[PDB]
């Protein structure tokens, strides 16, 4: 019980045997087109089926071969194998349309803008349909944002290295913050809240890494790379 | 489900819901292609996982504890308001908006069908969630208006039936129990206003 | 010597079993003893012929193959 | 269990085939004066 | 003769081949275990168990019939979860008459069970009779 | 001289509805076209996962043929 | 920290502060020792009540008759209430949130 | 529909209605004649056309308008009083005589479940027709 | 069928209720009318109409006694 010898290295592993014409009594050998296939595939065990699960099959063919014999298949089973924009969007679909499928229409808004999580966009829609409108008090209550700021969508500042160095000097002004973890969590969240949103570029895990090094070195690390990073 | 004709001649039966893009098993007559019939409708693994609230991975059905969760005739109408039954005494039915009907007997389950203060919220019921912890939103959020109209034609006394009574409930919360005799032009109503 | 949490299934019906796992690694799987190990074992054996000695009890209790320490 | 069901498990043909052959080969007894089919059939070096 | 010594079966000579491997028709089984999360059971043959691979519940199992299932235009999925019972007899139809391709068609109860869960005292009679 | 660079780019997927559960895309999924002018194939190199409540997913793709046809 | 009022059962799912430790539907009495003080313990078949875990096999909750009992807050042993535990366990996380 | 036994031992199940002269699909065990089982019950084209109130000839199920009529779990008991449900908020149930129970939320559909004056007649409901 | 009574599994009395509420209607104003038809295990009956935002209620109650 061995794998088939049609593989190149396995073919060479078979022992060779010689025989000259001097031992030939009769011969009947020739080509034949009895076997001819174009597409070859190895389906997995026949329980798995295309309409109720994962990838069913993955065939292979040559473009020149199929011209003579088109779509000739060969199958084998193998057992083994933005307050304005948000409000405009709600006004575009309308309360009649939004009221039918608030959970999934919520996913449309959260898909378009990754600033809102599923809970945040779920609550604003419920307040929209029931009251019939959403004001700046409702928006800010859902999440703290600067609603009275229209700069950012056209232009948002660069945050070159010295600006970050300055914003850290605002968020950490006294040494007790390092010692008292409770306020440190509040401080760093406020840093990340402005630092991810207000400027050109935002990332949580990267900014976190910098904050963890900054905290460990007490706000003066041994290299300026901490502010490059 | 069932279909037939009565001795009087009138035909009766059912029309089970039909859905596009569902997977259906087919059995050909006399194993002839060009002779199809649908045997049943089977859903996808994801769909089945979404429309069940059983958290148990597995276990014999004969276990008392497993009977609490396994034994659940859980069904959802085309409308996203659902109907629920269980081997325990809990049974829950839902209608348009957050309105529902519920019953239970165990003191442990008493919150599920209580009316203390404002009553139990729709979100407190664990059957109101999809399997992948999403709430089962109702399709229609507007409040319904119910009524139980009662009337007939005649009875064994032989006199024509003309007593009409209703238990109408309005969308604004009003309740009106009324008894009526239309031929005699008489009525007695017990009305409750939304205020 | 598989790592931790390698044996996931029982490869049977597992009607009443949910999952199987191992909290510790396998370390007893070892290859054949080298010449040096055999020489060390034999020098303890030669020094362990006299009983009622600690060095004798060492071989006494090490004679079982499974014991290492 | 209790029923005659038997399950064979392996990550390769040589692992499965060993279990399949070994399950029934010894008990297939015959009247050979000297053994059974397992001595006369190696059924080894499978891959 | 010498060449006839091949796989054969029956009183009449018949070439046994990969046709004999394929099952013809429908067979019955009993529900031994159910995957409650996916609601896909594994049925036991008299001395074999179908379904039931290394996959716990989702990627391999036997599907069960549903009253109705679909999706609304809004996208939300709706359907039914009919009750499943252990040790009930279920009819099975293999896809393309292939063993290792099971599906449950319906659930049929025993004669005793059916006799217990009916209150009809009539032994028989045409359905068209008023009485 | 050095050899040619395989073409690559981004491809955008639009679903009928946001996914209710997390889906896995099998590796080596083949992206192609139907126009006769560009019958060149594409294929992904790494795994991707379509988290629920996401109406679109973008995955990078690399042209298997080494030329400007990509 | 602030969270979001009234914190009915929804919050634990859609408000993201928590990651599950043990799922519902399984109930092992040997793996209770691995818990830690402050783990939130659920109760009831439909999440009727919850509790806070404290060591030595106890939990802190309010228990009393349904129609507004006058009993004050108190700590009970887990042995008698272990039947109605339902196996669901969750934990807080504050560093990474927002 | 479903059948089983509880841990206590008591047997539970269902007895779906059986009808004489209905057409039933049959699947023989192991493709053996003299081994019948009934798979399901299929009605005639006329019978199916009589017991549905959908006027649409055709259309994709995903259309909002078609959802109003297509999505209708319309069922009739052996008693000629019927039960009705729909993807919209309308739902109608009937009992002996002209008595019925109904509910709805749309103002357009408000007549279907109103109690003004004498209330809505049974003939006003469009589900009450073959 | 074999002349045995069909015992109920649960002998404890249930408690029913028909809770009714919505979100909005064609007038556009938010819906805030809540009404119930609660029935207790001890036989009590309570029909109530409620407006929660305005803090108003009218109940018709029946006691077990």
């Amino acid at each position: 019980l061995r794998k088939t010898p049609f593989n190149p290295t396995e073919w060479r592993a078979l022992d060779m045997i010689k025989v000259p014409t001097e031992d030939f009594i009769e011969e009947d050998v020739g080509k034949s087109d009895v076997e001819t296939y174009s597409i070859f595939t190895a389906t997995p065990a026949g329980m798995l089926k295309e309409l109720n699960g994962d990838v069913f099959s993955k065939p292979q063919f040559h473009p020149e071969l199929t011209d003579r014999y088109g779509y000739t298949k060969f199958e084998v089973e193998n057992i083994y194998l933005t307050y304005s924009k948000i409000m405009k969007d709600l006004s575009n679909y309308g309360r009649d349309n939004i009221s039918k499928g608030i959970d999934k229409y919520t996913s449309k808004l959260s898909s378009k803008y990754k600033n809102l999580k599923k809970a945040q966009a779920k609550k604003i829609i419920e307040k929209f349909v029931k009251e019939g409108k959403v004001t700046e008090k409702e928006y800010e209550k859902i999440t703290g944002n600067k609603v009275d700021d229209e700069l950012t969508s056209d232009n948002r500042p660069k945050l070159t290295k010295d600006k970050l160095k300055s914003i850290l000097k605002e968020k950490f002004k006294t040494q007790d913050d390092f010692n008292n973890s409770k306020k440190k969590k509040k401080a760093k969240t406020d840093a990340l809240k402005e630092l991810t949103t207000k400027y050109r570029f935002g990332n949580k895990t990267h900014a976190t890494t910098l904050l963890d090094e900054y905290i460990k070195y007490k706000g003066e690390p041994p290299n300026d790379e901490a502010f490059d990073k | 489900s069932f279909i037939g004709r009565t001795p009087e001649g009138s035909v009766f039966g059912t029309k089970p819901l039909i859905t596009e893009g569902s997977v259906v098993l087919i059995g050909f007559l006399n194993d002839d292609i060009n002779s199809p019939i649908i045997l049943s409708v089977y859903g996808d693994n994801e769909q089945n996982k979404m429309i069940n609230t059983n958290p148990l991975d597995g276990g014999k059905f004969d276990t008392e504890s497993v009977y609490k969760y396994s034994s659940s005739l859980y069904e959802i109408l085309p409308s996203l308001n659902y109907k629920y039954d269980d081997g325990e005494g809990t049974s829950i039915r839902t209608y348009n908006g957050k309105s529902f009907f519920s019953m239970t007997s165990g003191e442990e389950e008493k919150p599920q069908a209580t009316d203390f203060y404002t009553g139990t919220e729709y979100q407190d019921l664990f059957t109101s969630y999809y399997g992948n912890k999403t709430l089962i939103e109702p399709r229609i959020q507007k409040a319904p208006n119910m009524l139980f109209k009662h009337q007939g034609v005649f009875y064994d006394d032989g006199t024509p039936d003309n007593h009409i009574t209703t238990l109408f409930i309005s969308e604004r919360g009003d309740i009106r129990a009324s008894v009526l005799n239309t031929e005699t032009q008489k009525r007695t109503t017990q009305e409750m206003s939304s205020d | 010597n598989v790592p931790e949490g390698t044996i996931n299934t029982i490869a049977s019906g597992s009607s009443l079993i949910r999952s199987v796992n191992n909290e510790y690694s396998f370390n007893t799987g070892t290859k054949e003893e080298s010449q040096e190990d055999f020489k060390r074992r034999f020098h303890s054996f030669v020094e362990s012929r006299g009983r009622a000695t600690n060095k004798s009890v060492r071989y006494g209790a090490l004679q079982i193959p499974d014991v290492e320490g | 269990d209790g029923d005659n069901e038997v399950k064979f498990t392996g990550s390769s043909a040589h692992e499965v085939m060993t279990g399949i052959i070994r399950r029934f080969i010894p008990y297939m007894k015959y009247n050979y004066t000297e053994n059974t089919i397992d001595n006369y059939l190696d059924y080894d070096d499978l891959s | 003769m010498v060449v006839r010594f091949q796989s054969s079966m029956g009183r009449s000579l018949k070439r046994v081949d990969s046709d004999d491997l394929n099952v013809k028709g429908l067979v019955l089984a009993t529900v031994s275990k159910i995957n409650y999360k996916y609601q896909s059971v594994e049925v036991k043959v008299n001395n074999l168990t179908l379904g039931s691979r290394i996959g716990d519940d989702g990627s391999l199992a036997v599907p069960y019939p549903k009253s109705f299932i679909g999706r609304t235009p809004e996208g939300s999925v709706f359907g039914t979860k009919p009750l499943i019972t252990e040790g009930s007899v279920v009819l099975i139809g293999f896809l393309n008459d292939d063993i290792n391709s099971p599906i449950i068609l319906s659930v049929y109860g025993d004669n005793e069970q059916n006799k217990m869960i009916n209150t009809n005292p009539l032994d028989g009679g045409k359905f068209d009779t008023e009485s | 001289k050095r050899q040619s660079k395989r073409a690559y780019g981004d491809v955008t997927i639009q679903f009928y509805q946001p996914l209710d559960m997390r889906m896995y895309i099998p590796a080596g999924t083949t992206f192609t076209s139907t126009r006769q002018e560009y019958p060149q194939q594409f294929e992904t190199l790494v795994d991707y996962y379509a988290e629920p409540d996401s109406t679109e997913i973008v995955v990078e793709v690399y042209c298997k043929e080494t030329g400007v046809a990509g | 920290e602030e969270l979001a009022y009234p914190m009915n059962i929804n919050y634990f799912f859609t408000e993201g502060r928590f990651f599950t430790i043990f799922g519902k539907g399984h109930k092992y009495k040997v793996d209770v020792s691995k818990f830690i003080v402050g783990d939130i313990l659920f109760f009831g078949r439909s999440d009727t009540n919850i509790g806070i875990y404290v060591g030595d096999g106890e939990f802190i909750s309010m228990m009393g008759k349904f129609p507004k009992d006058e009993t004050p807050i108190g700590k009970y042993k887990l042995d008698d209430y272990w039947n109605e535990f339902n196996g669901r366990v969750m934990r807080f996380d504050e560093e990474v949130y927002i």
